[PDB]
């Protein structure tokens, strides 16, 4: 007979030397260096703009990396383009599903996709303009539902999924080029490096994993939630990057270091993080909480800036411009807001 | 040559994998995490200066101004 | 709380869920839309207990009115001082704000009796703070400034609006 349980044992006792690891550089938290650096003044972005359309609950919007046009995802089973200088509705596409987990902007503006319960990525191509029938492709491969997608260029997309796994496809063929496997739980979301090389992503198995893309394996794992990853981002410099998840703590952490630099909470802050973003400098960690609240952290001094939409429990979804310049709220009254 | 994979592997077949990982990623050179802290602090410093959400934008030079 | 059931991912497959227990238990996703949607101004419209503008006279009525107020609601603190500019327009405004917002608690208080004399000059008077939940949600120094010289209660509940800080529809 063959064997397992030892086997189990060689798992923990590596986890163990790899804490120790961890332990040894360990030195100093980030605050500590941070303690003489002077704390930002209170935040408080305003309302510039109220995007009318949507029909119910939105699920998810993302940014075009012009930072004006913006996509989102709703409930009403239908996808938004916006022209959020003018509050004008540029695209329009009805989805089959109301159950948009996930949307995505590709850099290029040409594309668009999304996904959800049905374990398919959906793809559009604005410039054939596939508003009304055309879906450029279907990604089917995914044995559970599509959580995120990222797009890294016009052919190539990748996808996170509650089947444990994140996939590489290659958008002309349809076909899932790359498969990254490791995970053992529900991955929830995903962040691209800036450069496209390198990706991470969160799960239900509370860890974070750092991926190469062109190369198809796991480089790192990332743990310290003890509850489930439900967002990360990536950090402006690609060296480290942001999570957020069920134990309602947000956590930098640092590529190089192998481990978190910092942690934001609060006793009063006793919801799930659901979402995620930098400000452009990064001095400023934006956390999208599940009771639909925003508070906007001092990613130095580990300490609240401010609140975001002030405590209206209206927030869904959030997403920052590459500009850095706005910031959009989508809502479950069906409304998006753009902040400044 | 790109990797693809079906998911229809055994327990082992995923335990192993994992502490092949595990290994790998043992033998992980790893930075002082105050050597990464002073360079976060810094990268983050220099450029929050600059950074709309932080300092808020003139009226002038906000691209929501306003609409008219 | 603890795991996520309405944002996200989660929040997706939570809604799919409460969805099923519905329908049997297009057009049935068209209500279910509404129910959502519906199901939380009843929960975010708790009941008008104001109508006016209190007067709190020194600091400890300050601290004790934002500490043992029920956490849903959403107090505006007006800061302010007789003669000072906007003042009184501000103060006009409020009176008919709390009585179009009787679930929310405005309060007025002369800089002079907060118990910190000179932390509040002229020059950042007149100063809104606004809390909710037992903590500052918002702090807005010079209001006065955020409008026209002659502004009335529908400037200042745009105003408020536009943070985020009034409730229903
Ligand atoms: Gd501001
Ligand atoms: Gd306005
Ligand atoms: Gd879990
Ligand atoms: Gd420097
Ligand atoms: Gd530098
Ligand atoms: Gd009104």
């Amino acid at each position: 007979m063959s064997e397992l349980d030892q086997l189990r044992q060689e798992a923990e006792q590596l986890k163990n030397q790899i804490r120790d690891a961890r332990k040894a550089c360990a030195d100093a938290t980030l605050s500590q260096i941070t303690n003489n650096i002077d704390p930002v003044g209170r935040i408080q972005m305003r309302t510039r703009r109220t995007l009318r359309g949507h029909l119910a609950k939105i699920y998810a919007m993302h940014w075009g990396t012009d930072s004006r046009l913006l996509l989102s995802a709703s409930q009403d089973g239908k996808l938004i383009i916006w022209d959020s200088y003018t509050t004008n509705k540029v695209h329009a596409i009805p989805l089959r599903s109301s159950w948009v987990m996930t949307c995505a902007y590709a850099p290029s503006g040409n594309y668009v996709a999304c996904g959800g319960l049905d374990n398919i990525c959906s793809i559009y191509n604005l410039k054939t303009r596939e508003g009304n029938v055309r879906v450029s492709r279907e990604l089917a491969g995914h044995t559970g539902y599509l959580s995120c997608c990222r797009f890294l260029d016009d052919n190539q997309i990748v996808t996170s999924s509650g089947d444990t796994t994140c996939a590489l496809w290659d958008i002309e063929t349809g076909q899932q080029t790359t498969t990254f496997t490791g995970h053992t739980g529900d991955v929830m979301s995903l962040s691209l490096a800036p450069d496209t090389r390198l990706f991470v992503s969160g799960a239900c198995d509370a860890s974070a994993k750092l991926w190469d893309v062109r190369e198809g394996m796991c480089r790192q794992t990332f743990t310290g939630h003890e509850s489930d990853i439900n967002a990360i981002c990536f950090f402006p410099n690609g060296n480290a990057f942001a999570t957020g998840s069920d134990d309602a703590t947000c956590r930098l952490f640092d590529l190089r270091a192998d481990q978190e630099l910092m942690t934001y909470s609060h006793d009063n802050i006793i919801c799930g993080i659901t979402s995620v973003s930098f400000s452009k400098s990064g001095r400023l960690l934006l956390a999208g909480y599940d009771d639909f609240n925003c508070n906007v952290w001092d990613a130095l001094k580990a300490d609240r800036a401010g609140v975001l939409a002030g405590h209206d429990n209206r927030v869904s979804c959030l997403g920052v411009t590459d500009d850095g310049m706005a910031v959009a709220t989508g809502s479950w009254d069906s409304f998006l807001k753009i902040w400044n | 040559m790109p990797v693809i994979n079906i998911e229809d592997l055994t327990e082992k077949d995923k335990l192993k994998m994992e502490v092949d990982q595990l290994k790998k990623e043992v033998t992980l050179e790893r930075m002082l995490v105050s050597k990464c802290c002073e360079e976060f602090r810094d990268y983050v410093e220099e450029r929050s200066g600059e950074d709309p959400l932080v300092k808020g934008i003139p009226e002038d030079k906000n691209p929501f101004k306003e609409l008219k | 709380e603890g795991q996520a059931t309405h944002t996200g991912p989660k929040g997706v497959i939570n809604d799919w869920r409460k969805f099923k227990l519905e329908s049997e238990d297009e057009g049935c996703l068209r209500k279910y839309r509404r129910q959502c949607m519906q199901d939380m101004h009843q929960k975010l419209s708790f009941g008008p207990r104001y109508g006016f503008v209190y007067e709190l006279e020194t600091g400890e009525q300050f601290l004790e009115t934002i500490e043992k107020e029920q956490k849903v609601t959403t107090i505006v603190v007006n800061i302010y001082e007789d003669g000072v500019r906007g003042c009184d327009a501000l103060n006009s405004s409020l009176e008919c704000l709390a009585a179009e917002y009787p679930m929310v608690k405005f309060c007025k208080i002369r800089a002079s009796n907060t118990g910190a004399g000179d932390r509040f000059s002229s020059d950042v008077l007149p100063t809104l703070l606004v809390y909710k939940g037992g903590e500052l949600i918002s702090n807005f120094i010079s209001v006065a400034e955020q409008f026209a010289e002659d502004f009335f209660a529908a400037d200042v509940e745009s105003f408020l609006n536009e943070y985020g800080l009034l409730p229903e529809r």
